[PDB]
């Protein structure tokens, strides 16, 4: 009754677990999100996966969730396997809140996070989380704080981060166009637009098909603000127009 | 063909204790020997680099007061069973308010040895040396990793075992001395190890009714070295 | 009883278009005074707010154990809680147990999420719910408390006689036992805007 | 409602000598004006060279006796030995702290031969305390029991006493005396009297009766 | 028993699930089913015929309302069906006892979805191949809902299901478009049911449901004759 | 608080008064203790409201998955055993006093529920502590076999009458109406005790309220 | 049934009488309140003497096990601290251990005393009996913490005779021990009424 | 049982323990500290029951020092003493309760001095100063009747020599050590061990 | 709960899964150490950073007390969890016994929790190692080694890792027991090291040092580029 289980949890001969590739490989099918540097704000980018115009689309955010008031994350993966962390998350810094009646630094949030994919890793042949999700928000300390979640078990956060094999294009633009405040939300917007016009192989770079929010500090509202076509769609013909300036090189 | 983990064999026995019986041969070398004065024994440390720092290495560890032990092959797993053994030990001082008998550390521990089971957890692969003196006198007693317990005048482990009891089978005898078999046994000793001699090399473990503990203490070692 | 060591009397006062709620300033042990800035009324969520009488430990309790239902039920669905479905969560919860029931008298003074409607009710420690549109109060002094009510409350309420019948309400009848005074704090609520007064009590 | 802490009778007797000990414990089983048997003694042999006595509730010291000697075969199937007395009381005093929550009314007295072959007396009370005595005397005739046993046995109250160490009938004969005046007050002191002579060589047991008027 | 719940469906080399994709192939194999969101309610129609002429459509069905308000059909099994309806029927309760009150249609995708999603993790067996559809009216505006074997959900006005779902519903593509009303709804869903019909247009050989900002309405085969008999 | 009724030839009739206070003083004269069960079953509450209240909506949550998936109209007895078996369970623990009836199929139905969970069958039934002249009332003008309109006069003058007779009854009637091919919940009825205008006019004006601080929150 | 513990210019000093009973009836003149723990180490016995017993024979093995561990003579702090709250643990249930805890630390000397109210405290001076009103009295009157190694025995066994002369609970013979670095040593056991021949003649 | 100074400055947090931990009218041990340092920021006071007082202690301490090195910062007072509110709740209701008194008093790097107040009935109160003992009945006239809430550590000092003199009268205890810790902007210091002669 | 088995004992003398995730560790960055008298010192490269973001939190030494200092190899989440792990027993020694835990007490811990976590089935070993540098108190040094078995040993200096052979040939020269006589020797010694160890240089390079009760500290990109500045110059002050 030995020879059911396929043995995740245990050790392969090449050395590490063997589930964990095809875990990131999970994350690394269709796929796309990327993160911008925070400069007095962020904003947080992604693919819509819907292309059916019929889709009523009546539930706001699709592949973003909120899981605090000042805090939300970016999340990959599969639908309902991430939403099962985005409650349980949601819960955990939920608790945190029904101990300190106080916000949660994503610091130790993220770690506790970590210490929960690794169960099923550790024991009992379970399959792995096939799901890597961002982190955004805010604190009293560092601020705005950009984090990384990894199959591994690590917090992989950058304040540019990227997700997918198509926005692996993206990390050579994130550092041609790397600066430091310097940067504004509107920079940060044109430069997530050029690299969706790199990565994203959509004729025009069409705007309801991906996904756009951005966030904001402000005293004490601190809003996650989900956005309307509306702006996208002259920021993103604003963007390949003033792309048309910058092929004036010739 | 790997069926249950606890299926038998054909000859037979279980499979995979026998083949942790074949994995203590790769431990440390080590040699007791029993005497009406004391029951002494040393241990090879193996030194792996120059760095090694000496007092770190310690194969032979002391469970009650009189009572010493041995490790072999596989460490940590014994080293647990040493003080939780060690419990049992207080816990034979609780009731019966003296120490513990050295035979009876044979039912403290290889009754205790494998209870591991899938459900309600893998054997072990380390041999114990158990020294000490009881009322009746000096004991040399000897564990495997499956229970079967032996009482043995003279008794070898990991590597040399084979080699160095048949080699000791012709220089023991009733009548060795404690000073005797402590330099008799360093000959064999200074042929089973790699290395050149020396105070970082080996050390020594004897437990006796009047000098005591003791154990052993080092520079006095040096002293057995030129000796030789 | 235990409802007479921390004590407290939480009066909303419905008006017109809007609700009220009011709360003495005085957080003590009997007569020996102690400090008048502890609150005994929380906001929770957005245009409502909650009066609480009884144990600061379960008054504070409900304050942090809504906060965690309410915070679960806005973060999963953005939609703001209606007044009844609030209800049913407080008597759900102070029903949780039966033969280990905690000491508070809560008493929910807040609007419609979806239009002006205001929203009172006052519930006892196990849940007993009541709704009208009228007032609930919850706190010591029987008579003085729906005394004043009878004796000056109406129906229909301008926030201007609202606040001074309460006012009056809060002087003629809280002065009457020592175990609250020493200030009240009143919340007027209403789809408008949120305003808040104070007022004052001997320092005695 | 139901209390089952009730005394049902019974009297300990012990001394130790130089290589003996005398055990003495009564035989009548009386609980409150009714007697039920005139042969019930206290007094059982754990092994050879060990008697221990028994006080209080009769149950309780059936069950810690059979208790104690189910732990000898343990000890004896494990070390191939049996058990010391200093070990039986340590352990009994184990026993008795388990139990510390809800324990039992008990009063006993261990006693036989030790490693040198000398008596052992050990007070014992329901919670696990004990130490070694020369003399204990148990029961509710220990009134005046005690103070007597300071006199002769313990070596006080005497104007320019010399110490000299008893013989073995000496104090036989002094326990049959003793239970003639303790008796005369205390209705669970009387009947027959079981005695145990305790000996190098093994222990005996004897019977001194009374008057059942 | 024995207890494994070990999560032996693991990872293709591909990064999917082959036996979610064995799912969604049983789904794909199922029987045609259709639904309609537009303007004050939902219609659901799909199709039920008996492999002989001894069964009959007035006992057992196809498709239980989970509640006087919400309807619900799928594809798949029907043994299967029931057993997700009788634990959608038990947490209906789990939310009404704090609520008082009843239930949004996203609500059960939610937490079904969610027990789904854990039943692919946990032990035993999966999803298997039923794909539910959930319908509903609340806050004025009606919903129409479906989910997979992997626990993704999307909402839209109308979907195809079963066989043919894709040329049903590019069908439905050029057929509805702004909004219909539930008169239109069911006279397209006659169009879905003729397109694998079979037996369109007969009263026997389907049910139809229909949602309602009243509540959802459950009418029996006689008045899937009535509106249709006389079909378009 | 007072819950009685009586069960007319063709149907049942229930009533209920509003009036929940404690002591003389007067605090709630609106209550409703007339809950939902079921369209062929009503519940009377009684004793502790928010107890029955929790006990009446595990009933009703019985009632709707089972009759949901039985798709008919189920009996009364199906909640009588579990109203009776949960509350038999604490022996009495929790207070409650309730009046279960219902007419179905096969015809009306009457129980009384007991803290214990004793049920016996009768054509009327008086809970509460207005149950004494209730009874009386009943008992000596009631005969069997009786219309609905002449049932409706014996329920509304029974519970007038004890109106006055118990401490804790009055304010608003409720009548409760349950038959096979109808179902009444009338509220409210008639308020028999009321409070007459106040002596004086104690209005207050502005100048005699002092206010430390007066905080402005805009919404929006 | 009353004893004293305090540190002075040379370890601590640790005093017992010999009498404890059952009312006021005479049974045991031998009853011995000093336990010995470790050789190094002395035991005091407060409240129950079963209880005394017992947790010192837990405090043993916790100490014993843990000088396995390390192969290190653990402190006495963190010796009683656990044992304090281990018999805490059982507030409420009868138990009461007033015991006080003797011996030597590597930091220098010490005293400790346990309550089983939870009340641990490491300080010079501590008595617990019924004569304490006499022990601590009588001796911190003309206490100090100057005293030489025959001064302490002086005002010791002074101070346990004053608690033998009034109080009818104190008794029998005077157990009287000293701590040193090294080790406890054992000073002498003598009868009260002998001492009384010392004292007033 | 004993009350504990409460003043609050503006810029520093001072407060006082006595240090007498003996019982009945004996004297024992003057010496028992009452006051548990914990961090630089956040100091701790426990008085009550006995083995309920060091446990508090033992938890609180090393659950803060567990949350300084595992995001590297130190807790805020604010959150120090509502997470202590967990562990009044647990207080309260449970097989085996405890009784506390005293309170938690520590500075913060934005909000500054603050200074709560604790009891075994879990209630919170933050307060410029505490109520505690038998002698408060004079203290609403010496302390409460008297106090500048900006006022320097000077005048405090010598308002809690007003207090220190009406506090002993009628009773007959000693209470002669007094220890006083005080916060400021750069952690805890110590001041001086207060002792008062007999006559 | 879950029942299988993790590895079963080979003839061979040892268990697969076990000792060859012994590759794990052998797999990762470079990490060495050296205990002194005065200062302790250690380090570790490979960091992989993308040198535009803030790689601050990845660090790779964490401490459980300010006194002890956590130098571990292998993947992160292992690492975390013994971080943990290790906080619960030190703030448990903390708590009881409360001077600060000694290195045998944690080793102990570490060790043998790991090895009754390879012991129990249903939980997998962890796929790192880790070894231990600080101060003992009263002014003894530190330092020890962690296995996948759990046995725990201590040596002169810590070279693991990547390359173990490699630097262990390289620390002929740390042989000598001058080194170090003074802090600015040791750091140089960690220079010689961390320049020979492994593939470097001048970015990747991240460490940190102790002296006595002073609490350790990380210096800036600035001193790093002076010590990196007088060790490339030793080479011209030996010709």
């Amino acid at each position: 009754s030995r020879r059911y289980d396929s043995r995740t949890t245990i050790f392969s001969p090449e050395g590490r677990l063997y589930q964990v590739e095809y875990a990131m490989e999970a994350i690394g099918h269709a796929g796309t999100c990327l993160g911008i540097l925070a400069n007095d704000g962020v904003l947080l980018a992604a693919e819509r996966r819907n292309i059916h115009k019929l889709l009523d689309e009546v539930f706001f955010s699709e592949k973003i969730y909120k899981l605090n008031e000042d805090m939300a994350c970016s999340v990959a993966g599969i639908t309902s396997d991430a939403n099962v962390l985005t409650n349980e998350l949601r819960l955990i810094a939920q608790r945190y809140l029904l101990q300190y009646q106080e916000p949660i630094p994503c610091e130790q949030l993220v770690t506790a996070l970590c210490d929960i994919k690794q169960a099923y890793t550790q024991f009992g042949g379970k399959r792995p989380f096939g799901v890597s999700l961002l982190y955004i928000g805010w604190d009293k300390h560092y601020g705005f704080q950009l984090y990384q979640s990894d199959p591994s078990g690590n917090y992989g956060g950058w304040k540019a981060t990227c997700i997918g094999n198509n926005s692996a294009a993206a990390v050579s633009m994130l550092k041609q166009d790397y600066k430091e405040g310097e940067m504004t939300l509107k920079s940060a917007l044109a430069l997530a637009i050029k690299v969706l016009n790199k990565t994203m192989d959509v004729s025009k770079l069409s705007a309801e098909k991906v996904e756009i929010a951005t966030l904001t500090r402000e005293n004490g509202k601190t809003v996650i603000r989900v956005l309307k076509q509306k702006e996208v769609e002259q920021l993103i013909k604003k963007h390949e127009e003033e792309e048309a300036k910058a092929e004036r090189e010739k | 063909y790997d069926r249950g983990v606890n299926t038998f064999s054909p000859e037979g026995r279980l499979f995979q204790v026998e083949y942790a019986i074949e994995a203590i041969k790769l431990g440390s070398t080590a040699i007791g020997i029993q005497t009406s004065e004391g029951v002494c024994l040393a241990v090879e440390k193996r030194i792996t680099s120059p760095l090694m720092e000496p007092s770190s290495i310690e194969k032979i560890v002391e469970i009650d007061a009189h009572i010493g032990c041995a490790m072999s092959g596989l460490i940590a797993d014994a080293k647990t069973l040493i003080d939780k053994a060690r419990v049992e030990t207080q816990n034979h001082w609780f009731t019966y308010n003296e120490t513990m008998t050295v035979e009876s550390v044979t039912q403290a521990v290889s009754n205790l040895a494998l209870q591991f089971g899938e459900e309600d957890s893998r054997p072990f692969g380390v041999a114990l040396l158990f020294g000490g003196v009881d009322e009746k006198g000096p004991q040399l007693f000897h564990m495997d990793p499956s229970g079967t317990f032996v009482q043995c005048d003279a008794r070898a482990i990991g590597s040399a075992s084979e080699g160095a009891q048949s080699s000791l089978q012709e220089v023991y005898h009733k009548s060795m001395t404690l000073k005797e078999a402590i330099k008799s046994s360093l000959i064999i000793l200074k042929q089973v190890m790699e290395e050149k001699l020396n105070a970082t090399n080996i050390e020594l473990a004897t437990v006796q009714p009047g000098q005591n503990f003791h154990m052993f203490t080092k520079e006095e070692l040096e002293e057995v070295i030129k000796d030789i | 009883s235990i409802m007479s060591y921390n004590g407290g009397a939480v009066m909303a006062m419905k008006g017109k278009n809007c609700v009220a709620i009011a709360a003495d300033r005085r957080f003590g042990i009997q007569a020996q005074m102690v400090t008048t800035d502890f609150q005994k009324i929380f906001p929770m969520g957005d245009r409502l707010y909650i009066g609480l009488a009884g144990l600061a430990t379960d008054v504070q309790t409900v304050a942090q154990r809504l906060k965690f239902r309410l915070n679960l039920y806005e973060l999963k669905e953005g939609r703001q809680i209606k007044p009844y479905t609030l209800m049913s969560m407080v008597a759900n919860l102070l029903y949780e147990k039966r033969f280990g029931p905690y000491y508070t008298e809560p008493v929910i003074a807040g609007l419609d999420p979806k239009t002006f409607k205001p929203f009172i009710c006052s519930l006892d420690l196990i849940g007993c719910p009541m709704v009208t549109d009228d007032f609930v109060v919850s706190g010591t002094c029987a008579e003085q408390m729906y005394g004043m009510c009878e004796s000056l409350w109406e129906p229909n309420m301008d926030p201007d006689h609202l606040f001074e019948t309460i006012s009056q309400a809060m002087l003629n009848a809280v002065d009457r036992d020592a175990v609250s005074g020493m200030g009240v704090i009143v919340h007027i609520i209403e789809k408008d805007k949120i305003t808040t007064r104070t007022l004052k009590a001997r320092m005695d | 409602r139901f209390s089952p802490y009730v005394f049902n009778g019974g009297t300990i007797l012990a001394i130790a000598g130089e290589d003996f000990a005398i055990v003495a414990s009564d035989t009548r089983l009386s609980e409150g004006f009714s007697i039920h048997t005139r042969d019930s003694p206290k007094c059982y042999k754990l092994t050879d060279k060990t008697v221990i006595g028994c006080s209080g509730f009769h149950g309780d010291c059936l069950t810690l006796t059979k208790i104690i000697e189910a732990r000898l075969k343990m000890y004896k199937h494990s070390n191939n030995k049996a058990m010391t007395t200093g070990a039986i009381a340590a352990m009994l005093s184990t026993i008795l702290y388990s139990r510390r929550f809800f324990p039992y009314y008990v009063y006993n007295i261990i006693g036989g031969l030790d490693e040198e072959g000398k008596g052992a007396v050990y007070s014992f009370d329901p919670v696990g305390s004990y130490q070694r005595d020369s003399f204990k005397a148990g029961g509710s005739a220990s009134a005046m029991l005690q103070p007597l046993l300071d006199n002769q046995v313990g070596f006080k109250n005497m104007q320019n006493v010399e110490h000299v160490p008893l013989s073995l009938d000496r104090a036989m004969r002094l326990v049959k005396d003793v239970f003639i005046s303790a008796a005369e007050r205390d209705v669970y002191t009387g009947d027959a009297l079981r005695i145990c002579i305790v000996t190098k060589e093994g222990i005996r047991e004897e019977t001194v009766s009374l008057r059942k008027d | 028993e024995r207890g494994y719940s070990f999560s032996l469906t693991t990872f293709s080399p591909s990064g999917k699930l082959v036996q979610i994709e064995y799912a969604l192939a049983a789904v794909a194999g199922g029987a045609p089913s259709v639904g309609i969101k537009a303007a004050n309610g939902v219609v659901l129609a799909t199709e039920k015929k008996q492999k002989s002429i001894l069964y009959d459509e007035r006992s057992v069905h196809k498709v239980e309302p989970i509640t006087k308000h919400i309807g619900l059909v799928y594809s798949g099994m029907g043994p299967d069906y029931r057993v997700l309806v009788h634990r959608a029927r038990k947490l209906a309760q789990q939310y009404y006892l704090v609520y008082q009150e009843p239930i949004p249609t996203a609500q059960l995708v939610q937490r079904v979805a969610s027990v789904m999603q854990e039943y692919t993790q946990s032990g035993g067996v999966r999803p298997f191949g039923v794909s539910l559809l959930i319908c509903g009216w609340n806050e004025g505006r009606p919903y129409l809902f479906q989910s997979d074997p992997s626990g993704a959900y999307f909402a839209w006005k109308a979907t195809a299901m079963g066989k043919n779902y894709v040329n049903g519903k590019t069908f439905l593509e050029k057929r509805y478009n702004e909004d219909l009303e539930l008169e239109d709804a069911i006279h397209t869903a006659i169009l879905t049911l003729k397109e694998s019909f079979e037996g369109q247009m007969t009263e026997d050989n389907i049910e139809v449901g229909i949602c309602n900002e009243a509540g959802f309405r459950r009418l029996t085969p006689t008045e899937v004759k009535d509106y249709l008999a006389a079909i378009a | 608080t007072t819950i009685a009724g009586v069960v007319y030839k063709d149907g049942i009739v229930l009533g209920a008064d509003t009036r929940a206070t404690e002591g003389m003083v007067v605090a709630d004269k609106n209550c409703s203790k007339i809950h939902f069960i079921s369209p062929n079953i009503y519940c009377c509450g009684a004793g502790t409201a928010a107890d029955t209240d929790m006990t009446t909506q595990l009933i009703s949550s019985n009632l709707e998955l089972h009759s949901l998936s039985t798709g008919r109209l189920p009996r009364v007895v199906t909640a009588n055993r579990m109203l009776k078996q949960m509350l038999f369970r604490y022996q009495g623990y929790i207070g409650a006093a309730l009046v279960l009836g219902g007419v179905d199929v096969t015809g009306p139905h009457l129980y009384s529920i007991y803290p214990h969970g004793s049920t016996d069958k009768l054509p009327y039934v008086t809970m509460g502590s207005g149950s004494l002249a209730a009874m009386a009332v009943f008992e000596d003008k009631f005969r069997p076999d009786m219309e609905e309109e002449e049932a409706k006069n014996l329920v509304s003058e029974a519970i007038a009458a004890g109106i006055f007779n118990d401490l804790g009854s009055g304010s608003n009637i409720d009548l409760c109406v349950i038959s096979k091919n109808k179902l009444d919940f009338l509220r409210p009825y008639t308020v028999p005790n009321k409070k007459g205008t106040r002596l004086g006019r104690y209005r207050c004006e502005k100048g005699t309220t002092a206010v430390l601080t007066e905080k402005i929150t805009p919404l929006e | 049934t009353t004893t004293l513990a305090f540190k002075f210019r040379h370890g601590v000093i640790v005093a017992a009488d010999s009498r404890a009973t059952a009312g006021a009836y005479i049974a045991s003149q031998t009853v011995k309140k000093v336990i010995e723990i470790n050789p190094y180490l002395l035991g005091t016995m407060a409240g129950g003497a079963a209880d005394c017993s017992f947790w010192e024979r837990l405090l043993a093995r916790q100490c014993r096990i843990y000088e396995l561990r390390n192969k290190e003579r653990i402190s006495v702090a963190a010796a009683s601290k656990l044992l304090a709250n281990m018999v805490y643990q059982y507030k409420g249930m009868g138990l009461s251990m007033g015991t006080m805890i003797c011996g030597w630390d590597k930091r220098g000397p010490g005293l400790y005393y346990v309550d089983s109210e939870g009340n641990r405290i490491s300080g010079a001076t501590f008595s617990v009996g019924s004569g304490s009103v006499y022990a601590y009295g009588v001796m911190d009157r003309g206490y100090s913490y100057d005293l030489e190694v025959e001064q302490a025995y002086d005002l010791a066994r002074r101070a346990i005779y004053q608690a033998t002369y009034r109080d009818a609970y104190s008794g029998g013979a005077v157990n009287l021990y000293h701590v040193r670095e090294d080790g406890w040593i054992r000073v002498s056991s003598d009868n009260v009424a002998d001492l009384h021949e010392k004292y007033s003649g | 049982m004993e009350y504990l100074i409460g003043i609050q400055g503006p810029d520093y947090v001072l407060v006082a323990s006595d240090r007498v931990a003996a019982s009945n009218i004996v004297q024992m041990k003057d010496d028992h500290d009452k006051m548990f340092k914990m961090s630089e920021k956040i100091l701790l006071l426990c008085v009550g029951e006995a083995g309920d007082t060091v446990q508090f202690a033992e938890y609180i301490q090393k659950n803060v020092q567990l949350y300084k090195m595992r995001n590297g910062y130190e807790l805020s007072p604010t959150a120090a003493a509502n997470f202590t509110r967990r562990n009044l709740a647990d207080c309260l209701r449970s097989r085996t309760p405890y009784h506390v008194n005293l309170l938690l008093a520590g500075y913060d790097e934005h909000e500054g001095p603050a200074l709560y107040y604790m009891d075994y009935l879990a209630a919170l109160a933050k307060a410029p100063f505490a109520a505690h003992g038998y002698g408060a009945f004079l203290t609403l006239s010496i302390l409460d009747r008297y106090y500048t809430p900006t006022i320097s550590r000077e005048r405090a000092v010598e308002l809690l020599r007003k207090c220190l003199e009406e506090l002993q009268k009628r009773f007959i205890l000693n209470l002669p050590t007094f220890s006083v810790r005080i916060i400021d902007k750069n952690g805890i210091h110590d001041l001086d061990n207060i002792s008062f002669p007999k006559q | 709960s879950y029942d299988r088995a993790i590895t079963v004992f080979s003839p061979d003398g040892h268990l697969f899964q076990v000792e060859y995730a012994q590759e794990a560790v052998k797999k990762g960055s470079t990490a060495v150490g050296v205990r002194g008298r005065d200062i302790v010192v250690l380090g570790v490269e490979k960091k992989s950073v993308a040198k535009l973001q803030d790689e601050r939190t990845v660090r790779k030494i964490c401490a459980l007390d300010d006194n002890v200092c956590m130098a571990f190899a292998g993947l992160t989440a292992d690492a975390r969890i013994v971080i943990n792990r290790a906080r619960v027993e030190c703030q448990s020694h903390r708590l009881t016994v409360e001077d600060p835990v000694t290195v045998e007490y944690i080793t102990r811990y570490i060790a043998s929790l790991k090895q009754r976590y390879t012991q129990s089935n249903g939980r997998r070993p962890f796929g790192i190692s880790a070894l231990i540098v600080g101060f003992d108190f009263d002014g003894t040094p530190r330092l020890y080694q962690t296995d996948p078995s759990g046995t725990y040993h201590a040596w002169k200096a810590n070279a693991i890792g990547r390359g173990a052979k490699s630097v262990r040939e390289f620390l002929e020269k740390n042989y000598t027991d001058e080194a170090i006589e003074t802090d600015d020797l040791t750091i140089k010694l960690v220079i010689k090291a961390l320049l020979e160890v492994v593939q470097s240089g001048g970015k990747n390079i991240e460490l940190a040092v102790m002296r006595r009760d002073q609490s350790l500290k990380i210096l800036n990109p600035e001193e790093i580029e002076k010590y990196v500045a007088e060790i490339e110059k030793e080479k011209e002050e030996n010709e």
